[PDB]
């Protein structure tokens, strides 16, 4: 079956639930997980659930998992498909790091966006420009897709 | 008179032999309670073994026990097959990311986890030889 | 290890995006909001020497929920001629495509496109006469 | 009459003795039976001991000072050594003490460390004192 890290990650998220974070094993695929996320306190986001998918790939933890949001959501750093840009998610990835991480480093984005990021949205000129207004659609979004 | 004599010699025989039975069952007492110490104290190596396998041996990249211990210049260990994999991608280590200079075997580290893992169950004697065996495929 | 359908239509999607080979089969999400990346559009150039030469063929293939383990619906939205498609639908009927009824999970859009080229090479439909350019199914 | 009495009463008394006998018997073939359970047991402890004492001994010890490693360096040839006495060794000698090829790299070890530290641990104060001598004692060097 799976290597023993990912046997012992998968039956850490069972056992060890990170908090304000959800995620359970697909029924099918062993290396496939359903996460649910927390809007984080005191963001747009807060009240809010967000769907994620997260993907094992065969050469993990050499290769980095593969992350997408399920949910809609206004963020600088989620495109229009739920395509995470996060550093540690292509460039900055190492097998130290676990699955974990990923997911928290992922919740604190929402925490704290980074619309100055390069490879950023459209909505990040409108978080560069009028903050407040992205705010209000953030949690705009938060309201019309995250509430159910 | 004769009789009675013999009666009485007869009861002091069959008090002394439950005098030394008495003293046996003590001496079984005894020896079940050494017993029980020495179940004890076998109970507590395989802890002070599983010590160091748990939390000390095992490779950040694969979370087994060191297979071919190699050592980094920055002073980090990982597995022969773990770390060569890696560095198809990355010449940097994988804990603290530094440049990855050299690259040493580590007689020591393979020596005490193959001495220490030989005292532990069938179940991971056998998966260790597989592994060994799939990463030697590999190879 | 099997990639889930989500991760497995990302990847298509930088595909498509990226292109492969001589151009001559092509596909996007038809709508680039769709999260669910189920509907796409393909695009077939029409081979050469037969009668769909020099025409640009526009397609709607929908991949559902237990796609890739499943073949996607493939339909046509410029009308050709072409066994195996509804000539008044252009929908793929799936039993008269071979890499729709023998389906593995280890195919994609892109084979699907490909394919239906191919098909349109065999001496059965290259000589077939077509309707107008520029027709679509409703 | 008191007389066949007597005798029965003796004959009696054998009976019992007889069966003090048998159970005293029975007691003893039990306590041979423990005995043996109890080699058996020492002798399943014995091997994890040897285990120990040729894991701490043998593959944990410095060959140069005969003292659990102290800040352990491992050489291209794959052996081990505090680096305070390889360091020493090298200002004389450029072989490895143990295989003598030439050496031509040193690196320090965490995981030899940090697991030389926990073992040390579960030993007697004296030893675990005796190392922090050590230790700051060639830190002093340093
Ligand atoms: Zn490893
Ligand atoms: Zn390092
Ligand atoms: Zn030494
Ligand atoms: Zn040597």
């Amino acid at each position: 079956g799976l290597p023993r890290r990912i046997i012992k990650e998968t039956q850490r998220l069972l056992a060890e639930p990170v908090p304000g974070i959800k995620a359970e094993p697909d029924e099918s695929n062993a290396r496939y997980f359903h996460v649910v996320i927390a809007g984080p306190q005191d963001s747009p986001f807060e009240g809010g659930t967000f769907k994620l998918e997260l993907f094992l790939p065969e050469e993990y933890p050499m290769a980095a998992p593969k992350v997408r949001f399920m949910t809609k959501i206004y963020h600088p750093n989620v495109d229009k498909l739920g395509r995470i840009c996060l550093d540690i998610l292509k460039d900055k990835w190492s097998p130290a790091l676990q699955i974990r991480t990923v997911l928290l480093s992922i919740q604190a984005l929402l925490s704290a966006p980074n619309p100055d990021d390069p490879l950023a949205n459209d909505v990040a000129e409108q978080w560069k420009t009028n903050e407040a207004q992205a705010i209000e659609t953030a949690r705009a979004w938060t309201r019309l897709y995250a509430m159910n | 008179q004769e009789h009675w004599a013999l009666m009485e010699e007869l009861n002091r025989s069959k008090k002394d032999f439950e005098a030394i039975i008495q003293a046996k069952n003590k001496e079984l007492e005894q020896t079940k309670e050494e017993k029980e110490k020495m179940q004890a104290q076998k109970e507590e190596v395989l802890s002070h073994m599983n010590d160091v396998l748990e939390n000390e041996l095992q490779c950040i990249i694969c979370s087994e026990y060191f297979i071919e211990a190699v050592t980094l210049n920055c002073a980090h260990s990982f597995c022969s097959y773990c770390i060569n994999e890696w560095m198809k991608r990355k010449i940097e280590c994988p804990i603290c990311r530094k440049d990855i200079k050299s690259k040493t075997y580590s007689l020591v580290l393979d020596n005490c986890i193959n001495k220490m893992v030989n005292n532990l169950s069938s179940e991971v004697k056998e998966r260790r030889i597989v592994l060994i065996r799939e990463r030697k495929a590999k190879r | 290890v099997k990639v889930p359908r989500n991760f497995r239509l990302l990847e298509e999607l930088e595909e498509g995006q990226k292109g492969v080979g001589d151009g001559t089969v092509s596909w996007g999400l038809e709508d680039d909001e769709d999260m669910t990346l189920t509907r796409w559009t393909g695009m077939i150039i029409g081979p050469p020497r037969t009668n769909y030469e020099n025409r640009i063929y526009s397609l709607k293939v929908e991949c559902g929920p237990k796609y890739p383990e499943a073949p996607p619906s493939v339909r046509f939205v410029t009308k050709i001629n072409m066994n195996g498609i509804n000539n008044s639908s252009g929908m793929v009927d799936a039993r008269s495509i071979p890499v729709l009824a023998k389906w593995q999970n280890s195919y994609s859009i892109k084979v699907v496109l490909q394919e239906l080229r191919r098909l349109m090479m065999s001496k059965e439909n290259m000589k077939l006469p077509q309707p107008p350019e520029g027709q679509t199914y409703n």
